[PDB]
C-alpha cells in the first residue's frame, strides 16, 4: 500500500546510545571488506563478515589498542578485538589489497571466538596505509608489555 | 483396498494408545491393501516407526500418497521417520506408485531417497516434487535414479514411466547428471521439472543430451527455468525427437522472441502433430512468431486443444487473437488462453 | 530488551535463511540447504529507543498451508514473505503464504521481500508487482547477494512496531574484548593454520 498504517505495539522512550567508545582515539578509519575463515567447516572458505569503516583504537586511560569493525547500513560489530605483540598483516598470497591475520580472541558476537581474519582495501596503496598503521599501533604494543 | 487419512490433519507423534491405534485400524485388518494416503498429517519418528511396521506387511500395496506428511518436523526427526517408511516400501513387490512430494528434504534427508531410489525396481511413477532438494542433493537423487535404471534391467522390470520432479533447485548443478538420467530411462511417457532454477545452458543440456534419448516422450513441462536463445534452439532441434508429444508446458520460461521464433519455426517442420495442448506464456514471444504458430496449428497442428500466450509481447488486440480462437471455433475443438496481462 | 517474533515465510528455495543467516554472520550462504521444519534465529539490534529483539522465526517452503502451520503463525507479531525475482511461480504464490498467514494473525505488518534481484534475466519486474496495494503490505526488492535493501524489512517493522516513523538503527556498543593471554599449548600450532588461509585465495567479487 502507499503506506500502510498500524497502531503500534510498544511504546519505547527515546534513547542515548552509548559507543564506549568514547574513551577512544581513533587512529585509523578506513572502509573496506572483512572476511571470516571457514571455521569447523572442513572446507576451507572465505566467508564474507563485513563491509563498514575499519578503525584503530587506543585507550587514552590505559593504553590498550584494538581493531573495531561495523558493518554498512545495520552497524552491527563484525570485528573487535585487541592487537597483541604476536600479531602483524601478511598478504593473501594473491593480491595485496588484502592481509590476513590471528586473533585469539574476537568479540564482533559478543562472545570470546578464535577469529582468523583477512581484510581487503579498495586500492592496494590503502592497505598499505592500513597496514603501516596497523604495524606502528602493534610496535607501540610490543613496546608497552615490559 | 484403499486406506486413507488425508487431510485429517493429525499430530500423529507416537500411534500407541487404544485410540491412535483405531485410526489405522482399516490398516491393521486389511492385509490386501493397494493404495496407502497419508498425506495432510504430521508423522513423527515414533509413529513413522509403528507405521513402518504395518506397511511392509501389505504386500499387494501398489501406490504410496505419502505427499505432505512432515509439516513442523525438524531436522532433529524427519530423516530418521523417512528413512523407517522408505524402508518399508521397498519390501513391496507391486508397489509402481510412490509420492513423497510436498515435504522439506533437501541434502539433509537425502539418504533415504538416495537408498530406496536407487533399490525400488518396481517404480514406475516417482513424484518428487516440492522437496527443496537443491543441486547436490539433486544430483545424487538423479544418479541413484541411474542406478535404478541398471538394478531394473536385471530384473526384467518394468520402465520408469514419470519423474515429477520440480521445485527442487536442482539448477544447472544437476543437469549433467540428470541428462543420464534420461539417457538411462528412455522409455519415459511424463517427465515435469518445473522451476528448478535451471539457466540457459542447463536446458541446452538437459535437452540435447537427456530428454531428446526419450523417444517415447508423451509430457514434458520445464515451466519457470530460464530458457533464452539459447535454451529454445536446444527445444527446437530436440522437438522431432518427440512423436507422441501431447502436452508441451514452457509457461514462464523466457524463451526470448527470437526462440520463440525458432521453436514455432521448429514445429512448422513436425509431421503428423499429435500435440493436445501447448503452452507457451510469458515467454516474450513476439507478434510475428504468434502469426506463424497460428497458420501452424491450424495447418498442422489438428488435435490443439489448448494454447496459452497470456503473458507475452503483442497486444490483446492484434488480429492473430481472434484468428487462433476462429480457428478453434470453426473446428468445435480448441480454446485460447485469457490473454490479460501482455508484457510492454 | 523488547522481543519481537517475526515470522519468515515463502516458497522454497528463495532466500529466508539466506536472507537470515546473512544478518547474523554477514557470510553469504551459496549452498542451497533445505530448512527443515522451523529454525529460530535472533537478530538485535540498536535504535535511537534502545535495543530491539526480532525472533525470526524461519521457516519451511514446501509445507503446504494450512493448520498444520498455525504454531509458527501464533502470537507472531509480524513476518516477511519471501519470493524469487525469477520464479514466476514463486511469486503467484505469495498470495497464499499472504492468507495461511493472515487468517490467525489477522492484523500484522508484513513486508514482501522480491529477492535475488541481483540476477540477470529477471523474470517478476518492479512495475508488475501489486499485491502489497491490495493487502496493505510494504514491498522491498532485495537480494541476500548484494545487500539491496538487505535491511529495510527489519527497520520497517520496526518503526511500524515501535511506533516512531522516524526510527533508525545506531552504532552498537562496542565492549572491551576479554583479556587475551595465554601462549603455550594454547599456540604453535595456529601459525600452521593461519598460513592454510594466507595461501587460500579470497573470493573476489567487487
Ligand atoms: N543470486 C542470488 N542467490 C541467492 C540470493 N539469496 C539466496 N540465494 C541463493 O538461493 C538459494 C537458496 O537459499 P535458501 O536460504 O536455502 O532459501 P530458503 O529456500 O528460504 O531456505 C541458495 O543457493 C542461495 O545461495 C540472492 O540475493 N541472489
Ligand atoms: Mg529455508
Amino acid at each position: 500500500n502507499h503506506d500502510p498504517q498500524f497502531e503500534p505495539i510498544v511504546s519505547l522512550p527515546e534513547q542515548e546510545i552509548k559507543t564506549l567508545e568514547e574513551d577512544e582515539e581513533e587512529l585509523f578509519k578506513m572502509r573496506a571488506k572483512l572476511f571470516r575463515f571457514a571455521s569447523e567447516n572442513d572446507l576451507p572458505e572465505w566467508k564474507e563478515r563485513g563491509t563498514g569503516d575499519v578503525k584503530l583504537l587506543k585507550h587514552k586511560e590505559k593504553g590498550a589498542i584494538r581493531l573495531l569493525m561495523r558493518r554498512d547500513k545495520t552497524l552491527k560489530i563484525c570485528a573487535n578485538h585487541y592487537i597483541t605483540p604476536m600479531m602483524e598483516l601478511k598478504p593473501n598470497a594473491g593480491s595485496d589489497r588484502a592481509w590476513v591475520w590471528n586473533t585469539h580472541a574476537d568479540f564482533a558476537d559478543e562472545c570470546p571466538k578464535p577469529e582468523l581474519l583477512a581484510i581487503r582495501f579498495l586500492n592496494a596503496e590503502n592497505a598499505q596505509k592500513f597496514k603501516t598503521k596497523f604495524e606502528e599501533c602493534r610496535k607501540e604494543i610490543e613496546e608497552r608489555e615490559k | 483396498a484403499r486406506f486413507s487419512i488425508e487431510g485429517k490433519s493429525l499430530k500423529l507423534d507416537a500411534i500407541t494408545t487404544e485410540d491412535e491405534k483405531s485410526v489405522f485400524a482399516v490398516l491393521l485388518e486389511d492385509d490386501s491393501v493397494k493404495e496407502i494416503v497419508l498425506s495432510g498429517n504430521t508423522i513423527g519418528t515414533e509413529a513413522a516407526r509403528w507405521l513402518s511396521e504395518n506397511i511392509a506387511s501389505k504386500k499387494d500395496l501398489e501406490i504410496a500418497e505419502f505427499s505432505d506428511i512432515f509439516t513442523g518436523r525438524v531436522k532433529d526427526e524427519i530423516p530418521e521417520a523417512l528413512r523407517l517408511l522408505l524402508q518399508a516400501l521397498l519390501k513391496c513387490p507391486k508397489l509402481h506408485t510412490v509420492r513423497l512430494s510436498d515435504n522439506a528434504f533437501g541434502p539433509t534427508a537425502q539418504e533415504p531417497l538416495i537408498d530406496f531410489l536407487s533399490k525400488h525396481t518396481p517404480l514406475e511413477h516417482l513424484y518428487l516434487h516440492n522437496n527443496g532438494l537443491g543441486p547436490q542433493a539433486g544430483a545424487k537423487i538423479a544418479r541413484a535414479l541411474q542406478e535404478l535404471a541398471v538394478n531394473k534391467k536385471a530384473k526384467n522390470a518394468p520402465p520408469l514411466r514419470s519423474i515429477i520432479c520440480g521445485r527442487n533447485r536442482l539448477e544447472n548443478g544437476s543437469m549433467k547428471e540428470w541428462a543420464k538420467t534420461f539417457q538411462s530411462h528412455r522409455l519415459l511417457h511424463t517427465v515435469k521439472m518445473v522451476q528448478n532454477g535451471i539457466r540457459p545452458e542447463g536446458i541446452e543440456h538437459l535437452l540435447l543430451e537427456g530428454l531428446a534419448y526419450c523417444q517415447e516422450l508423451k509430457v514434458l513441462d520445464l515451466q519457470d527455468n530460464t530458457f533464452t536463445h539459447l535454451g529454445s534452439s536446444a527445444l527446437a532441434i530436440a522437438l522431432k525427437s518427440w512423436p507422441n508429444l501431447r502436452e508441451l508446458g514452457l509457461n514462464d520460461c523466457l524463451l526470448s522472441a527470437r526462440g520463440a521464433a525458432a521453436v514455432v519455426d521448429a514445429f512448422s517442420k513436425l509431421e503428423n502433430i499429435g500435440l493436445q495442448t501447448l503452452r507457451l506464456q510469458y515467454n516474450e514471444i513476439e507478434l510475428d512468431a504468434v502469426r506463424t504458430l497460428k497458420t501452424v496449428i491450424d495447418e498442422k497442428m489438428p488435435d490443439l486443444l489448448f494454447l496459452e500466450l497470456n503473458g507475452n509481447r503483442f497486444s490483446e488486440e492484434d488480429d492473430v487473437v481472434d484468428e487462433i480462437r476462429e480457428v478453434f471455433s470453426t473446428r468445435g475443438r480448441g480454446e485460447l488462453d485469457e490473454l490479460d496481462d501482455m508484457e510492454e | 530488551q523488547v522481543q519481537f517474533k517475526l515470522v519468515l515465510v515463502g516458497d522454497g528455495g528463495t532466500g529466508k535463511t539466506t536472507f537470515v543467516k546473512r544478518h547474523l554472520t554477514g557470510e553469504f550462504e551459496k549452498k542451497y540447504v533445505a530448512t527443515l521444519g522451523v529454525e529460530v534465529h535472533p537478530l538485535v539490534f540498536h535504535t535511537n529507543r534502545g535495543p530491539i529483539k526480532f525472533n525470526v522465526w524461519d521457516t519451511a517452503g514446501q509445507e503446504k498451508f494450512g493448520g498444520l502451520r498455525d504454531g509458527y503463525y501464533i502470537q507472531a507479531q509480524c513476518a516477511i514473505i519471501m519470493f524469487d525475482v525469477t520464479s514466476r511461480v514463486t511469486y503467484k504464490n505469495v498470495p497464499n503464504w499472504h492468507r495461511d498467514l493472515v487468517r490467525v494473525c489477522e492484523n500484522i505488518p508484513i513486508v514482501l521481500c522480491g529477492n535475488k534481484v541481483d540476477i540477470k534475466d529477471r523474470k517478476v519486474k518492479a512495475k508488475s508487482i501489486v499485491f502489497h496495494r491490495k493487502k496493505n503490505l510494504q514491498y522491498y526488492d532485495i537480494s541476500a547477494k548484494s545487500n539491496y535493501n538487505f535491511e529495510k524489512p527489519f527497520l520497517w517493522l520496526a518503526r511500524k512496531l515501535i511506533g516512531d516513523p522516524n526510527l533508525e538503527f545506531v552504532a552498537m556498543p562496542a565492549l572491551a574484548p576479554p583479556e587475551v593471554v595465554m601462549d603455550p599449548a594454547l599456540a604453535a600450532q595456529y601459525e600452521h593454520d593461519l598460513e592454510v588461509a594466507q595461501t587460500t585465495a579470497l573470493p573476489d567479487e567487487d
